[PDB]
């Protein structure tokens, strides 16, 4: 229950939600999750790590594409 | 798209689950084609929204198991796609601004 | 870090072009660290791809072929630090949301 | 017919 | 508040069954006064109005109009308002 | 109308239709009067001669 | 340099007549007013037949066979249109009123109901040539003594049943042999008939009144005569029976009452299916899919239209045009969506490719004058009478922002700035330009000067400079970005209606009450250009007019301009029954566009206002995608595009250029040069040829090799070409071969490229992107399932 | 060479087999599929006894309320 | 106030504002029957708008912008006797 | 009878009754 409390509050935040989804990471891959649904208050929980996890998601990729201006200078500067 | 909808959920589930072993072939066969991508696509998407449970509580079953990796091991190679589009549109962003 | 965002793209802006070049082997020096880029990786990105573009037009115009090496290198391992986070990314948001599905046939 | 005409019952009681 | 001074026309039983069973009578004056508007809005608007103005206008009811139908109202919602 | 054909007549007493895309005779006629006019309608559905 | 013909009519999805489903069951046609608009419900896609009439459409039918359709005006006046090549083919008065007209289902024969006549004609053959006189009267029968209300055709094309207003529903024989046969008139209806339907055996007749009642009719013994064996009643409380329409095949009865609902039912054991409501406004019309899985409803009020799938419980389509016309319209930055705004006040947002209301909005309490995207094009912005300006997301579609000044001024005209981040609004009684900033929503301060009403404003996309113009007989250019703040004012000849702005930023176009399109030099302020509108305009005498449309003065000028993206046209519009599209560097007309010719609008041709409606356009835009430009009218949306391109203008031709010819560099495994012959030729069909026929090696070497010239037009048909091919993976592989090689130039050459490269954003982003979307989310519900461990 | 007799093309089924290539149809089916549920929930149309069995403070009897004393599952 | 506007709304307030009205206090016509025939032969515009209807009624806005058409005969005449004929403005 | 009989270029080339019971709702009544 104290976890997913204080990684829903870092991953509010930018700066620091790249340290929350890895430790999300992990429970989720060492513990049955049927397990998980059960307990009182992960749904509520739950509720807040979507839309700002889906705000990370959307961000990043779009970095990933900045990126791809490097293919155009070594292509361009590969002429 | 409702018929389409109105069947996904009605296969059946129980042990062997032997039509979702054989859908999900279907969709793997389907992908091999590289014809009809996103129908195929989608259709996968509604099954673990239908049966994805299912899938999930008997994962450890080898004929549900090996369909599913046979349908990765499809999957895994449309990948392509996404480098492709994903370098246009920055090449775009920048020739557009600068 | 110390600088500030506000003034950032211009500092980056008012970056002369040999010195541009001295940047990019920075980023190459980070890049052999990953911990550190990962720990800033963000940051990192966001300059570089501004002094791209802010010099774009040079930097083509520079052959040094060692430097296209330089350019190549930057990309895999940073196409690799990105990869990662998305796939983490991508990893919880549909198990958090299977989760969800689950309570709810449960509770409806 | 119209001069313009063209050209078991199972029980309900059950046992439960 | 004004307490009804005459013989009331419900008997307790009535009274009664009505506690068993902010104000619509509220609601319905502001449907004529909205009603009485809209008239009033079409008459003067029409008389100094240059181009042609056109007059303004159980059972389960189909929505007419929606404020799109595959949209989901969770994914309206900014992370911040959940 | 579009471009894309052209009808002629001559004294020879025939109509051809001439489609300059592929720049060749698609369609011929012979008319017992030798037809002096040649129109299209802007529309182009009906030809005046 | 282009040539644009109509091609639908957005905004209005329903004026009045009856609707009918054609013969296929996946296509819908829906008669608009003047015209009649087709919709593809299976492929989710709208079109508007170019013909019209003289008057608003009365009634109108397909027949089985889908190669004819009938069109009768109020007037009676006929026009018959071959429905696959969308050409009309005659045109004929009934000289009377035709309340309905069907086709016989043989379609040899199709029955007019004329007042209290009833008339049968023959069908012409559309296989023989054009005929001079076609429609040939088969015969006509005089047995009601009132107007007959509607018909029903028997399935096998030898009987229809009429039910006219004289409570009375009678049948005939369609051959004059079976006269004998049925020659019955049923009564028994306490109120008018509404509709006399055929069982699928057609021993029984089910019979319909308006006040409610259904009787059911056998021959049978008492020697043997039609008698009523069963009755049944619609026990609505007031709503009485408007429309009624029967599926003998199934055996469904769906019925549109006047208080605006309706209810499906099931004969002959009066079954209700269901009861549902559409509102308070009368149900018109109702109509019936081939195979009885999709039934169509029609208000007239409110121009509604519904089809529902009572099978399923499901909306086919559910779409409703403004009740009053469009004051405003603007595209999104990628043309993929346009925006209307009404008089009522309400906001709806319209798909180009569907051309279907995805969405509206109510928020604003009075009209809407104006609306506008920003340059990313996420948001919206609008400015109504009601005193606010109102910013939306058409992501989320949420009013996130008003703004609303302090004294609730009325305002007019809007414009956005390029960074989205400042707002500016005019009024036309406070003389004062508001400014508000977006991310705060204050009052920044008040931009004055202007000694009469702003009348219109605009952004420069690029240089951010703001051009204001009024009645006050100038043009004012605001710097309102940096340090210090300047106006600089350029006088006109006249009052100022309309200006635009240029895609680059260094001029701007105004129109004036004297009918002058002048272009002038931002930077410089000076004059450099003027146009002539006055001639070209065409304004109808108006019916209550006591002074001649030459002598008129009423409407010689253009109250909405805009410019073509490409930067060399413009496309003016007013008060008035025309549409002129100028050649900005030289000033002459390129074409001239009727807007409307019904001859019910007034400008086609004490106690009381004489006010009737007139033809008049509110605003006109180019599309983005540079290939169409829609105009704002009374009727609603009309949008005329280039896309059919049946003109053959070549580009550089010379006589060794042959379509033939290019077939053998194709064969001659010479890709390069036939891609750039069938360019000169400039043919589509040629051009996907070669397009489609290049292997993937060489595209690289194809790309590289490209003349600059071609590379234009090459870009702009890859973006038109893949928004709608299933060649994504052999589209993008082109799209980053030239790219690769030649975005060095189109950097050099934004303009030039501008509407190309845009069309190509719009593909890799509206369909593209979405493919990957759905592709990675699968790879990644993939990998949890595997990797989780299963539930105990 | 009879498409060209008739100035016409259509497009292939497929150009090559590695290549990807989507249905011969609207690009809006993909999204209908997936977010069908929604659209259902959406689309759907919006919607005494002779002895009283009445106590508490209503009739009166406060002493009762005082002392301590004081149909979702009629509704499945 | 309201209590006001029960009393002070009159037929000769709304009859104040008709156009025909209007102008007579403008002084453009001598008599409310001229007006009425200018407004029907098509002389007076209020603000960009042409108006040939007298039972108009101008709001207060667009009170100050109520005036003659450029090409009007009228205004020929007004400007000639003052001797400002500017055939450029064409009025 | 009860069909129109025109001569006109465009054309010219070339009863049962059933109701309710009235009575016995009179009778009714």
């Amino acid at each position: 229950i104290l976890l997913m409390k204080r990684c829903r509050d870092w991953n509010t935040n930018a700066k620091t939600h790249t340290i929350a989804q890895r430790t999300i990471r992990c429970i989720l891959m060492h513990h049955n999750i049927a397990k998980l649904s059960e307990i009182p208050g992960m749904v509520k929980i739950v509720d807040a790590i979507i839309p700002y996890t889906q705000r990370h998601f959307t961000r990043v990729d779009n970095l990933v594409e900045q990126s791809y201006i490097l293919d155009y200078a070594l292509v361009e500067m590969d002429k | 798209p409702a018929a389409v909808d109105l069947e996904i959920r009605s296969l059946n589930s129980f042990e062997p689950f032997d039509e979702i072993v054989w859908f999900i072939d279907a969709l793997t066969q389907g992908l091999k084609s590289n014809k009809n991508f996103e129908l195929y696509e989608t259709f996968m998407s509604l099954l673990f929204k239908a049966h994805g449970d299912v899938i999930h509580a008997n994962n450890k079953n080898q004929d549900i198991a090996s369909a599913l990796q046979n349908w990765e091991d499809v999957h895994k190679k449309e990948d392509r796609l996404d480098d492709l589009v994903k370098f246009c549109m920055g090449v775009a962003a920048f020739v557009t601004t600068a | 870090l110390r600088i500030r965002m506000s003034q950032l793209e211009d500092a980056l802006m008012v970056m002369p072009f040999s010195y541009v070049l001295k940047f990019l082997k920075f980023i190459d020096t980070v890049m052999q660290n990953k911990t550190l880029l990962h720990s800033h990786l963000p940051l990192i990105c966001k300059n570089l791809f501004f002094i791209i573009k802010f010099n774009h037009k040079e930097l083509v115009s520079q052959k040094n072929e060692e430097l296209k090496l330089q350019i190549n290198r930057v990309k895999t391992e940073l196409r690799s630090a990105l990869k990662s986070t998305e796939d983490d990314l991508g990893f919880n948001v549909q198990g958090l949301k299977f989760v969800k599905q689950q309570w709810n046939l449960r509770h409806n | 017919v119209a001069p313009t005409a063209l050209k078991d019952d199972d029980d309900d009681v059950l046992l439960d | 508040f004004e307490l009804s001074d005459v013989k009331s026309s419900k008997s307790l039983a009535e009274i009664y069954e009505d506690d068993y069973t902010l104000s619509e009578e509220l609601q319905k004056a502001h449907s004529e006064i909205s009603e009485l508007y809209a008239n009033l809005v079409y008459k003067l608007d029409v008389l100094s109005s240059v181009h042609f103005v056109p007059k303004p206008a159980e059972t389960p009811t189909i929505s007419m109009e929606d404020a799109p139908l595959y949209m989901s109202n969770a994914s309206s919602l900014a992370p911040q308002e959940i | 109308p579009e471009g894309r054909w052209i009808v002629s007549a001559s004294l020879d007493s025939t109509i051809r239709t001439w489609d300059l895309p592929t720049g060749g005779c698609i369609d011929g006629i012979i008319v017992d009067n030798v037809a002096t006019n040649v129109k299209f309608s802007p529309n182009g559905d009906l030809l005046a001669t | 340099k282009s040539d644009f013909k109509f091609s639908n009519l957005l905004g209005t999805v329903y004026r009045q007549g009856n609707i009918t489903f054609s013969d296929d069951g996946k296509q819908l046609l829906s008669p608009v007013g003047n015209r009649v608009s087709v919709f593809d419900l299976i492929n989710n896609k709208s079109f508007t037949f170019e013909y019209e009439h003289r008057k608003n459409i009365a009634a109108i039918d397909l027949n089985k066979q889908g190669t004819l359709l009938i069109s009768i005006d109020e007037d009676g006046r006929a026009i018959l249109v071959n429905f696959k090549a969308r050409n009309v083919l005659h045109h004929f008065n009934f000289k009377e009123k035709c309340s309905a007209v069907k086709f016989s289902p043989d379609g040899r024969l199709f029955a007019l109901a004329s007042g209290r006549f009833l008339q049968i004609w023959k069908t012409p053959d559309v296989n023989k040539d054009r005929q001079f006189a076609p429609f040939v009267r088969h015969r006509v029968h005089a047995g009601h003594f009132q107007d007959i209300t509607s018909l029903t055709w028997s399935q096998d094309s030898r009987f229809i049943l009429t039910t006219s207003k004289d409570l009375s529903a009678k049948i005939w024989s369609v051959d004059s042999e079976e006269k004998n046969l049925a020659a019955t008139t049923f009564n028994g209806h306490r109120d008018y008939v509404m509709g006399a339907f055929f069982s699928h055996d057609q021993e029984k007749i089910y019979t319909v009144s308006k006040d409610g009642a259904v009787f059911v009719w056998e021959f049978t013994k008492r020697k043997y005569s039609w008698r009523i064996t069963k009755k049944h009643f619609f026990y609505a409380n007031q709503a009485k029976v408007k429309c009624v329409t029967f599926h003998p095949a199934t055996r469904l009865l769906a019925v549109g009452f006047t208080s605006g609902e309706f209810r499906l039912y099931d004969l002959p054991d009066f079954t209700l299916i269901q009861q549902l409501s559409m509102g308070q406004n009368p149900v018109n019309t109702v109509s019936v899919n081939q195979t009885g899985e999709w039934l169509a409803f029609g208000s007239s009020k409110l121009g509604q239209l519904l089809v529902y799938e009572w099978q399923s419980e499901s909306y086919i389509l559910k779409q409703q045009g403004h009740f009053d016309s469009t004051n405003s319209l603007a595209y999104s930055p990628d043309g993929s969506r346009v925006v209307t705004a009404s008089e009522d006040g309400k906001i709806k947002v319209w798909d180009i490719t569907s051309g279907f209301c995805l969405a509206t909005f109510e928020e604003h309490t009075s009209s809407v004058t104006a609306v506008q995207f920003a340059k990313r094009g996420q948001v919206m912005f609008s400015s109504s009478l009601d005193g606010t300006v109102r910013a939306w997301d058409l992501i989320r579609y949420r009013n996130f922002r008003t703004f609303t000044g302090t004294e609730r001024i009325q305002f007019n005209c809007l414009a956005v700035d390029p960074s989205g981040e400042v707002v500016c609004a005019g009024s036309l009684d406070n003389f004062d330009i508001h400014v508000w900033s977006v991310q705060t929503g204050q009052l920044l301060d008040a931009l004055s000067g202007h000694e009469g009403p702003v009348s219109c404003l605009s952004f420069s996309q690029e240089n951010s400079v703001l051009a204001s113009a009024s009645w006050d007989k100038t043009i004012r250019i605001w710097s309102i970005f940096g340090r210090s703040q300047q106006v600089e004012p350029i006088e006109v000849y006249s009052d100022v209606l309309a200006l635009s702005m240029r895609p680059d930023g260094k001029e701007v176009a105004v129109s004036t009450l004297k009918g002058q399109i002048s272009i002038f030099n931002i930077e410089d302020a000076k004059q450099v250009g003027n146009i002539d509108c006055r001639k070209d305009i065409i304004s109808g005498r108006f019916n209550q007019d006591r002074f001649t449309a030459k002598n008129s003065e009423r409407s010689k000028f253009f109250t909405t301009i805009h410019y073509s993206f490409d930067g060399m046209a413009i496309v003016a519009g007013g008060n008035n029954n025309s549409i002129c599209l100028y050649d900005v560097p030289n000033e002459v007309l390129l074409k001239r566009f009727i807007v409307s010719r019904n001859m019910a609008l007034n400008g086609t041709l004490l106690s009381t206002r004489k006010m009737r409606p007139e033809v008049r356009v509110t605003s006109v835009q180019f599309s983005p995608t540079a290939n169409a430009f829609a105009a704002a009218s009374t009727e609603g949306l009309l949008i005329y595009s280039t896309n059919d391109t049946i003109l053959f203008d070549p580009f550089d031709l010379d006589v060794d250029v042959t379509p033939h010819s290019t077939v053998e560099a194709l064969r001659e495994k010479q890709f390069l040069n036939a891609l750039v012959m069938a360019f000169r030729l400039n043919e589509e069909y040629l051009i996907n040829k070669v397009y489609e026929a290049i292997p993937i090696k060489e595209i690289p070497l194809v790309a590289s090799n490209i003349p600059a010239i071609y590379l234009p037009r090459i870009l702009k048909f890859i973006g038109d070409f893949a928004i709608e091919s299933q060649h994504i993976e052999f589209n993008l592989i082109w799209i980053k071969a030239l790219l690769s090689a030649s975005g060095g130039y189109i950097n050099e050459h934004k303009y030039l490229f501008s509407t190309a490269m845009r069309s190509i954003q719009r593909f890799i982003v509206r369909v593209a992107k979405e493919v990957v979307n759905t592709t990675t989310d699968n790879k990644y519900t993939y990998r949890f399932l595997v990797s989780t461990d299963g539930s105990m | 060479l009879n498409d060209i007799d008739f100035n016409t093309y259509t497009s292939l089924e497929q150009i090559d087999k590695e290549l990807l290539t989507l249905s011969i149809g609207p690009r809006s089916k993909m999204n209908t599929l997936l977010h069908l549920d929604v659209i259902r929930k959406r689309s759907k149309p919006k919607e005494l006894p002779f002895f009283l069995q009445l106590s508490g403070e209503k009739v009166g009897d406060e002493a009762s309320v005082r002392e301590g004393i004081a149909h979702r599952r009629d509704q499945e | 106030k309201i209590s006001d506007l029960e009393n002070k709304v009159t037929v000769s307030a709304i009859c104040r504002r008709r156009l025909p009205v209007i102008m007579h206090r403008l002084k453009m016509a001598e008599t409310i029957q001229d007006a009425v025939k200018f407004i029907e032969q098509g002389h007076v515009r209020v603000g960009p708008n042409l108006i040939n209807d007298p039972a108009y009624l101008v709001t207060r806005n667009m009170e100050d912008y109520v005036t003659w058409v450029d090409n009007s005969k009228i205004k020929k005449t007004l400007l000639r006797y003052r001797n400002q004929i500017d055939d450029f403005d064409f009025s | 009878s009860t069909r129109l009989k025109i001569v006109d270029p465009y054309g010219g080339s070339d009863e049962a009754f059933a109701g309710d019971d009235v009575v016995a709702e009179f009778q009714e009544e």
